[PDB]
RNA sequence: UGGCUCUGCCAACGCUACGGCUUGGCGGGCUUAGGUGGUCAGCCGGUUCUGUCCUGCUUCGGCGAAACGGUUCGGCAAAACGUCGAUUACUGAAAAUGGAAAGGCGGGGCCGACUU
RNA sequence: GUGCCCAUCACCU
RNA sequence: GGGGCAGGCUGGGA
């Protein structure tokens, strides 16, 4: 490989790339109206989808845009199946060239590193040069603040191909800030956006222990005040660059926790977040107070798996004391 | 009755592309094969039944059918046995029947706009 | 692009079908595999499985309940027919693993049917 | 009338049913259909003429215009061709005979 | 009574049914029709008598009148000769007969 | 009164080795002995799901048509005569779904 | 898929329009994705009881202080990968859906140890 | 609504 | 006493 990227749109509408899109589309979809309305004509509609693509003519239809509020409120912006279709045929070989090029330590969605591999990372990289001090950032509204300009110098800088740079621009318009969030083609460009701090961590500023989820960033560290320097120069630079205004961070001694992804990580130990905790405490006893214990049984081996990682019976018993019922 | 004949003669492609398929079934696709050659034969009538009459009933009934062929092509597409209906199969067969339903969906408005 | 709507889109004719396809998928490998003896006894029941679907199409593009039980009494026979290729056919036809798997995907196409006939019903 | 329907459609069938039988092996599910189409259809005759409600003589209509799209079918559809254009003509006015003496049937139902 | 037409009635399939096995392989698809038609037309006459409707003892007058239609078509259906005319003269006397009591029963109803 | 069907499966276990022996020879006669025997479930279900008298005669005619099938494969000659004492052990079975059937028959009768 | 409207032979329930049909044997031919969950990007508090733990430097501002996942330890970092160089040079009127490299930064990579 | 990771279920290599 | 972690307990977004 080397650079260039120039004839992107006759791959993403080879057949055999759009029925990996429809089929990445459908996963988990399947009981939608979404699908079903479209599983009808199912390759008879990626045939005239493909020839919207290859020929210049799609257009993105329109976001239907609700605000699911479970943790906070978020407006969440739906898409038509064949838009999440045609982000997928996009994402499939547009996305392999940003993920390409992020750095090893950015761990949202990318394939074989998670939320986990995360957790897992800055656990390690915590436990190896034995880190004093750690830098805990996170991006006011990352996807709402997201340049949609400056983004279309990283995938213009990447893509070349005057046809797939259309999609992309058909797909997310090159004009204000705002990155829809709830769209698959706004997790990569995102990832992507953020991998412009990475850069500016690892790159410049010479940080090599650190991790992004993201618009979460953790950089461990040794002085409390090299730490608090990298992140002045952090947030000046996504400021001025990026325009992401840093809503929280904290340059805590590794001794606080390092809040990340749903743990509170230590060098040592590493539980789970509280609002995991209580959400899924409260989540049972409406359950159980509904009139569902055997679904629960398939969640509660669903939770065991995310709470295997943390040192959690902090829940177990509780549901135990609450319930009898037998957890583990 | 422009439209029954109409129907008709765009369904005849689709007989005339998915019998050639629904004859090569083997015989251990037997079954299948008897029902899927009854309901592509037999959706005929149900466009002759829905233009004997005016009831957008039957012209519901004759949707129902291109519907049942449509699950046909998914189905012979996915029997891994002796195999059938190959993907590129499916493909020309649901265009071939798109256009047998955008007659019936431009005769069904007719019929409920009067 | 709109994809290619049919006329009648019923929701729980597409989902039941979509979900049904799920039993089918199951049913018909095993129907198959009924020896050559058994097999008017698997066309029968290849004709109760393959044809439950026309019963649940049919349904969907109608304003009558009438389909929606038909669909409800194939379901019923269709579960027959478990009982039957196992607890009736000789050398074995369908295990008890494939009976109990087949069950649970008949009873979420069960679970749909009942939710649809209920819809229509109010 | 009742048996004089039929008995024209004897004539179809009388000519149909050996440019059935010459359908070759390869198609002989279609056959095993076109000759049910064929030959059931008497019985759709018989039983509009027993019980006389016009349910079962639009139903015996329906299954003429089967028929028909048989001879297109047979003539047209089927690769090797099992009916002649020919054949197409004489049986659809053997065909056209029934369907007479369905029609005044049917206006002879629905006069009330 | 639906017993005493199945009764005559089945000594038109004791009759027909191994002339109905006869009919060449190559009349297979008329053979396998008119056994159908031969036994099922049981059907129609139990089902008549074990409700009460008259359009079931006219569907039993219609598969009658079809099994009539078999005999006449059967017999000179083409070279494969299937059913000899001394068969169709017999076993029309016996539908005959059944006939004759599905008639008194349709009077007997009405 | 799924106990029909529960006791009709008796029927079926006990007929169906019978109806799944008759030869080719006899092969129209035995799909549609078959039909009758497996498809007399339908029937019942149909009858279970609305409870109209109706839909329980038609569940009475097909054991009267399966009671005929037992005379008729009885005189079908050969050694593939379904044996007199199946007729006879088969018309018990019979007999068993027929009593129930009777029962729920007069139960909606007489509601 | 208990096929074949398919044949040869041989039978024998039978049926024959006397040709055969049928039927039985007997050869031959034809016949990885998926589902359902959950995770996480992805809450704001209030409050003290409990448990624990820290309570120093000082410039006087603040800085503070609270048994392993192969998450292993080293060694390397040539190559490949990534990144910048670069949609640059160059080619060509034009990069026009051609097109580098010298480098620079990396660790993502590599090598063994031990364990997985 | 989006993906990543995970759990279970189905299923044969 | 003040902190820091951890566990409850509760109120709203829901």
């Amino acid at each position: 490989m080397g650079k260039r990227h120039r004839n992107l749109i006759d791959q993403i509408t080879t057949w055999e790339n759009l029925l990996d899109a429809y089929r990445k589309t459908s996963h988990g979809k399947r009981r939608t109206w979404g699908y079903l309305e479209f599983k009808e004509y199912d390759l008879a509609n990626l045939l005239a989808l493909q020839a919207e693509l290859k020929a210049g003519n799609y257009e993105r239809g329109p976001y239907r845009e609700f605000l699911v509020y479970e943790p906070k409120p978020r407006l969440i912006s739906a898409l038509e199946f064949k838009d999440r279709l045609v982000q997928h045929a996009l994402c499939n070989i547009v996305a392999p060239i940003f993920e390409a090029g992020l750095l090893p330590y950015t761990y949202a969605c990318r394939p074989d590193k998670g939320t986990h591999a995360g957790v897992c990372h800055v656990q390690a990289e915590l436990r190896r040069t034995r880190a004093t001090h750690f830098l805990k950032s996170d991006f006011s509204k990352f996807f709402p603040s997201i340049d949609r300009a400056a983004l279309y110098a990283m995938i213009d800088k990447k893509i070349h191909c005057a046809a797939t740079r259309r999609l992309l621009r058909v797909v997310l318009p090159d004009e204000g800030v705002g990155i829809p969030i709830g769209s698959l083609t706004s997790q990569l460009f995102a990832n992507v956006y953020g991998g412009a701090v990475d850069r500016l961590l690892h790159d410049e500023l010479k940080q090599r222990h650190w991790a992004r989820y993201m618009d979460d960033i953790v950089v461990l560290g040794d002085d409390p005040e090299e730490l608090r320097a990298v992140f002045y120069r952090l947030r000046d630079f996504a400021s001025e660059r990026l325009g992401l205004k840093i809503s929280h961070w904290q340059v805590a001694p590794v001794s606080r926790g390092i809040n990340f992804l749903g743990y509170r990580i230590w060098p040592t130990h590493k539980l789970l977040r509280k609002s995991s905790v209580k959400r899924a405490k409260r989540k049972v006893a409406n359950f159980i107070k509904h009139g569902e214990d055997e679904s629960l049984q398939r969640f509660l081996a669903s939770w065991s798996g995310h709470a295997q990682w943390a040192d959690t019976h902090n829940l177990f018993t509780w549901m135990e004391e609450q319930y009898g019922i037998a957890c583990h | 009755c422009y439209d029954q004949m109409l129907i008709v003669e765009r369904y005849e492609r689709v007989i005339s592309y998915l019998y050639p398929i629904a004859q090569s079934i083997p015989r251990k696709h037997g079954v299948a094969r008897e029902m899927f050659l009854k309901c592509l034969l037999g959706q005929v009538e149900l466009f002759i039944v829905a233009g004997k009459s005016n009831q957008v009933s039957k012209l519901y009934a004759a949707d129902a059918g291109l519907a049942m062929l449509r699950f046909w092509l998914r189905f012979l597409a996915g029997i891994q046995k002796p195999h059938a209906m190959t993907p590129h199969q499916v493909e020309t067969a649901q265009v071939l029947i798109a256009e047998v339903g955008r007659i019936l969906g431009s005769w069904i408005a007719r019929v409920n706009r009067k």
